[PDB]
């Protein structure tokens, strides 16, 4: 199981 | 290649 | 598939 | 074309030498090119050049006042005000009196106290500090 | 799919296998279309030597090596992979992100004696910024900067930015480069060069710092002990210690693509002409005609203490492009009883 | 039979750099002659300052 | 008390530029000074005249001095700034000079302008030209950055600051000036440099 | 077709290869009358040596190599192609481009002391403007200057864009120009040196930077090393460093077509006359009477950061051409009473 | 006050010119100074008059001197400008004198004017000359660029600088001129030359 | 595939 | 077909 | 033109010539309509 | 075919 990139965000 | 032409190659003590 | 392997614009050298 | 250069170089100047030339020819003849020089339309023959131009330099125009200025030439002590100077009012103060304010003010100031004309010229540099001259002080 | 790794071994046969690897599912990667963010997050779960690997959750499912050789001192790496495409995700709808490349410097001047490597920073900003320039999918480079940019000076880090028109600014310090002799009878000395590295990231709206990360790895120092090195030339980075440098740039745009990617782009507003505005993105970063876009008010405040704080008031102004220009674009408010209160430095996001 | 290779003249090495060429100022930007890589202090002593 | 009468905006200062001149034109009362035969032929080698080492050019005509200018913020390339000339020599008078070409460097040691000019002297030994030195290089400023200008007091006071600020709450409105210590007030500020301009204009004239 | 590719071997038989197939695809394509602009796409996918090439969406379809030789120490290569040149396309309506050369400078003095190549920016600044001439399908080259462009003066680029009348400005920095020696004990030295460029195009009509490009190649030094060279003369260009240097103009030119080729031409008013006005493109650069062309109100903004901006407003005039010149064309306003409306600076484009 | 009188335009500069010279012509008040003797020498062989090495000229009326002119904006070749004449050397006076032919170099180092002519003085060792220098050679303007042109107030102030930009509003129309500082404000221009000059010769005389 | 060359654009 | 093989103008030699 | 001038000069002593340094103020601050030549 | 010279051309 790896590891999920950054979501989306706002400032 | 690891050697410069301008400056050249830098690179009985028994 | 078969990815290709072309070259790039070197970054440096 | 032919071109004028002005010996006081202005802009309204240059535009009014423009202007008297199109009154008393025709509409596009002259234009100014920049605040010194103006362009003339002229014919190709030589000799009818220089009829053309015998008519054109006798035009009379009114040349722009330009900018204010007042010009000191501090070795010989003169000073020249021209017009459109003005001096904002202020209180000078120099050797024992005080003066309240063109030049007429400050030089009964001057000749309040012993001093010298050529003290005058050091009052003004200080009105220039205090940005109390709606002009341009040179030096000569 | 078909590709091959490359990668000079220095200390570990390990080490190199595993960069041959990096190596060669970046180019699978590159290839395959899919995002480059996600690799970073890879290279963990790929220490272990296992012929077979198994990912969930990932745009690549499993990894299997066929051949492995070690030819001319270097080890290649040929593998077959499964790479999915998304079409989706948080990183395709976003405009591209200007960023600045800052002063990159070397703390300690005595360990680039050796070679006489004291630009060494800067030339290697200048491949940090050609790396995100031409190699990045959610990047664009607007230049490098001789100014050095702190976390104490949240002001200055907005002015730099606002001058160059950045939205963020990377800069670092080289903080490694002493080397050790390995010595054998048999052989000449062998000399193993280090190269570690602090890469910051600031953001130029606010001057928060919103990355930092630490980089080190050897290579070998192939030139002689009193020779001099230029680092602008090909002699330098063709080298194994130029490879190394190279591969260090390589993985900072990865880590950059893995955090910054996925932020929302926020566009700002440059020039405002009555009900017209101007976007400081354009064709070049992704800009489409009939975007809409979501305006917010900008509010950035040092506090009390000096630090910086951000605060965003929400508007009902939304937004059309109505022109599109390379490197600007042309935005129509939609409300027209409300277009008097839009300022300059207010930011827009694209309406999904 | 020597031992010792003998220097030759004019090795790169040794040879002097020619300076780089200023660019040219380009008076038309700023109607003024003054260029900050070209103007010349009338009282310097003219120390060596640059490659060349 | 106007505003601008006493206080002074935060970002928009002055800058000192300071060079080293030689005076020609003074009626025998020059110098014989080692540094200033020195700069007198460094100064003949730039136009072509070489005198042959260890020459004396017994100049009697020419001083050195010290040429100061203050600039003034926003000064823009082609405008003049008044020049203070003093002598550093044992010239006894710079009474009737003219100041040479002389660079003006900052801080920075770059030059922003150059000076000339006629001498206007009363202390015989130091005078002022009215426009000896004109502008050739911008500094920037960060007068149109941020959400807010500072007034700072010229006296500084707690009372003063505050009444500073409650003079433009009153004449603006609520929450929009506020004084931060006894010297500086910050008011909010539009974001275009033109309206900031026009806005500061009419927040400067207040009483 | 029938093709031959010459092309000297530096370090890699496979780069040989590669240059001389590249050379007959350039021939090739030029006989043919199809667009080199496309070529620069298809080198990428001309890495590998096989045999047959297979493309889409291209004007050559399938690549066969039937020949292959290394006469006289470089490789040559005949192939067969098949060429469809398309009438239709982007590029072939619009009317050619005036580009002048910038200042091509030397950026490490300390590099060109072997040969004493100090003018080899100058001399290569000569070389692209005569190919960007003499060899281009979509540029005319208006001379060179001795000016330095940047990006940090939008101002300047327009002035001296709007001096020399030219539509962008194209200048570089040569950053690599250092030589390394490969010793052998049966034969001489072998003196390989660099050559690194960076390419930089602005546009003349806002000062913006539209083009940017690095270019890395190696050839060998055959002249002493104490030995001076000319770069003026015709032994540094017949040598191997020369044929380079020339292989490197031809891929910037070939670029600058990729790129800019099928950006739509603008040229602008140089005077008005009442009705007529004047353009400052003529029968030189693909002007035709009978043109309509749509006018253009051009307002181009320094930001309040001083960053270069564009704004255009679009405008109800369209002209015809009436009379041509070899340098200039005449153009009739076709709504009279919206001719008091047209400045100078105002640009056009040929309606299609 | 008109705009013209307290404010100038923006790239419409004016330029420093210096050069050296002899004056010849004095009543027996020359120099003897080496650096003037070796300059009578260099002209005279000019002239094909060469001394012997070593020879002194004896010269009585000839003075070393500094010349210098300022270049007004717009200034065209064959115009006539005025000079300072300043003697560098030992001169007792300079009354009476000629300026002889001399180059005025500008900063970059290149010849701009010719000056000559007879010297009016009052300090005997300064004098000026109404049209002592030829204007030779154009310097380039960008006055003509762009889209706007720029005032420069000789007194900065951002009240002076709205009141400009108010001043220009009233006479043309709204969103005409706008102030960017305490001393520019930007006034939109034609793009044509001529009627950019007719345009700014209604704005200058603004009051 | 080969990529195409950039499209018409204006400005 | 069959493509020429005529020389050009030399770009600087 | 030169009444009003040489009436200033004879106001205070100073010399008939010192009309000449007079003329080159006026020349400087625009104030001839004219060519200003000294022989 | 050869490449025809320079038809006639005014101004």
């Amino acid at each position: 199981q790896v590891p999920e990139k950054r979501q989306q965000t706002l400032f | 290649t690891v050697v410069d032409a301008v400056e050249g190659d830098k690179s009985v003590d028994t | 598939c078969a990815m290709l392997e072309p070259i790039e614009t070197d970054e440096v050298t | 074309y032919i071109t004028f250069n002005l010996l006081e170089s202005d802009f309204t100047t240059a535009q009014r030498m423009a202007d008297a030339v199109n009154n008393f020819l025709g509409p596009q003849m002259a234009s100014a090119v920049d605040a010194t020089s103006v362009r003339v339309r002229a014919p190709r023959d030589v000799s009818q050049r220089v009829a053309f131009l015998s008519a054109i330099e006798n035009l009379e125009f009114d040349p722009a006042d330009g900018a204010a200025k007042i010009i000191v030439n501090s070795r010989t002590g003169t000073i020249v005000v021209g017009k459109h100077v003005r001096l904002k009012p202020a209180a000078v103060t120099h050797g024992g009196m005080t003066v309240a304010i063109t030049l007429d003010d400050l030089v009964r100031a001057v000749n309040q106290v012993g001093a010298a004309p050529s003290d005058l010229m050091a009052i003004l540099q200080a009105l220039k500090q205090a940005g109390a001259i709606e002009g341009q002080l040179i030096i000569i | 799919y078909e590709v091959t790794g490359v990668a000079t071994i220095v200390s570990s046969e390990e080490t190199a296998r595993l960069h041959a690897l990096e190596d060669a599912l970046f180019k699978a990667v590159n290839f395959s279309g899919a995002d480059i963010g996600s690799i970073s997050n890879l290279m963990p779960l790929l220490e272990e030597s296992r012929n077979e690997y198994q990912f969930t959750n990932h745009e690549v499912r499993y990894i299997l090596v066929e051949s492995e050789r070690k030819r001319r001192g270097k080890v290649e790496v040929k593998i077959r992979v499964d790479i999915y495409p998304s079409a989706t995700g948080c990183h395709t709808d976003q405009y591209k992100k200007t960023i600045l490349v800052g002063n990159i410097e070397v703390a300690s001047p005595q360990q680039a004696v050796m070679g006489q490597i004291y630009q060494v920073g800067d030339d290697f900003s200048r491949v940090v910024n050609r790396q995100l320039d031409q190699t990045s999918r959610s990047f664009v480079s607007v230049g490098t900067t001789d100014y050095s940019i702190s976390s104490n000076y949240p002001a200055r880090t907005q002015m730099i930015a606002q001058d160059n028109g950045a939205q963020y600014i990377i800069g670092g310090v080289i903080t490694d480069l002493t080397a050790t002799v390995e010595s054998q009878l048999l052989q000449d000395d062998i000399i193993n060069r280090q190269f570690a590295l602090e890469m910051k990231v600031f953001d130029g709206k606010t001057g928060h710092e919103v990355f930092n990360k630490a980089y080190r790895e050897v290579a070998r120092w192939p030139f002689a002990k009193t020779s001099q090195v230029d680092t602008r030339s090909a002699r330098f980075w063709a080298s194994t210690y130029g490879e190394m440098m190279l591969r260090v740039s390589r993985n900072i745009m990865l880590d950059l693509e893995s955090e910054l990617s996925c932020k929302i782009t926020l566009p700002e507003v440059v020039a405002v002409f009555g009900n017209t505005v101007t976007m400081d993105l354009g064709r070049m970063h992704g800009v489409k005609e009939g975007d809409k876009l979501q305006l917010w008010h900008t509010a950035s405040f040092i506090d009390q203490n000096g630090l910086p704080r951000n605060k965003v008031s929400q508007s009902e102004i939304t937004l059309t492009v109505s022109r599109i220009y390379e490197h600007e674009a042309e935005l129509t408010i939609d409300q027209p009883n409300l277009a008097s209160s839009v300022q300059i430095g207010d930011v827009m996001n694209k309406i999904l | 039979l020597r031992g010792r290779s003998d220097p030759v003249a004019g090795d790169p090495a040794w040879a002097p750099i020619h300076p780089k060429k200023k660019p040219e100022h380009y008076a038309a930007a700023t109607g003024s002659l003054f260029s900050a890589e070209h103007i010349t202090d009338l009282y310097d002593d003219s120390k060596p300052r640059g490659i060349g | 008390a106007r505003i601008k009468d006493v206080a002074q905006v935060a970002g928009v200062r002055s800058n000192q530029l300071v060079g080293y001149g030689l005076v020609s034109g003074l009626p025998g009362t020059g110098e014989a000074n080692p540094f200033t035969e020195q700069s007198f032929a460094a100064m003949l080698q730039n136009f072509g005249i070489q005198m042959p080492p260890g020459t004396k050019p017994k100049i009697k005509n020419v001083a050195a001095v010290m040429v100061t200018a203050e600039l003034p913020p926003f000064s823009k390339p082609g405008q003049q700034v008044d020049v203070t000339v003093s002598s550093i020599g044992s010239a006894k008078s710079l009474r009737g000079g003219t100041l040479l070409q002389t660079f003006l460097k900052g801080l920075d040691g770059q030059v922003y302008a150059v000076a000339q000019g006629n001498l206007v002297v009363s202390n015989p030994t130091v005078g002022l030209i009215s426009s000896g030195a004109t502008v050739e290089r911008e500094i920037p400023n960060p007068f149109g950055r941020g959400d807010y200008i500072t007034f700072n007091l010229l006296e500084s006071d707690f009372t003063t600051a505050q009444r500073m600020a409650d003079a433009v709450n009153n004449f603006l409105g609520p929450q929009m000036a506020s004084a931060v210590d006894a010297t500086s007030v910050r008011v909010r500020a539009p974001r275009d440099v033109s309206q900031r301009v026009a806005f500061l204009s009419a927040i400067e004239n207040l009483e």
